[PDB]
């Protein structure tokens, strides 16, 4: 029932990584949110892809 | 990465995976 | 186990110059020199630049308040300096 | 309407040079001089450094690895020299 827990899944069976995870609530407009975070974090060294 | 390496390749920010024998892609030992 | 990699690191037999915040020290009021004489040789150039676009200018084009112009060009490279200054300031002593 | 300040600006009369991709030409390529000849600069005071600790070892010390320490060293410079690159063609192309 956690929204983090797709994120998770798609961690668990794909890319095994140790890399940040952020996972929003935007509502109507999380997927750009989503983008946002994604993009501000790839700024910052936290990761490349 | 098999396990026994696990917290050195967690911590060596260079390890990288090479291609295998199989065509896996594995951390070396 | 995923928290151990914010110690990820792999040093040499000697450790990088940037943990000794001496080196840093240097190479900071390095481009903090290297910044206060390009601070002037910008001047120069807006001195220049100035009566550089008198001589272009036509008479059916609008007079150039110099007062103006070179307000705004000045401060830009007041800004631009202190922007330059923190900017290294980041390099060497934030994010290094 | 929050999304309406992602345009929000205060002009003067004349636009910021940083508009002007020329501007920034100008400056980036300035300080990718300014960054090759501290380049060199660095690379001499690597040279002093190397014979200056050749100079206060005592021989109960370590052997140093002229080889290995300059290696590093060497190499460093490179990085960090790189490293400014990226960084002034980050202050001039992308977050400026």
């Amino acid at each position: 029932s956690f929204v983090n827990t797709m994120a998770a899944w798609v961690n668990m069976l794909l890319l095994s990584s140790t890399g940040p995870i952020k996972t929003p609530v935007g509502a109507c407009a999380t997927a750009v949110e989503s983008l946002d975070v994604g993009y501000d974090t790839i700024m910052q060294g936290k990761a490349r892809v | 990465y098999e396990d026994r390496i696990q917290s050195k390749v967690f911590l060596n920010p260079q390890s990288r995976v090479t291609q295998e024998s199989n065509g896996e892609l594995k951390f070396p030992a | 186990q995923g928290v151990l990699t914010t110690a990820r690191e792999k040093s040499g037999n000697f450790p990088s110059p940037l943990l000794d915040i001496k080196y840093r020290r240097r190479q900071l009021e390095l481009r903090r020199q290297q910044i206060k004489q390009w601070k002037e040789s910008e001047y120069l150039y807006l001195q220049e630049e100035v009566a550089a676009i008198k001589s272009q200018r036509s008479e059916e084009d609008g007079p150039f308040d110099e007062t103006a112009y070179l307000r705004e060009r000045t401060e830009h490279i007041e800004r631009e300096a202190r922007r330059q200054e923190a900017e290294a300031q980041t390099s060497f002593g934030n994010e290094f």
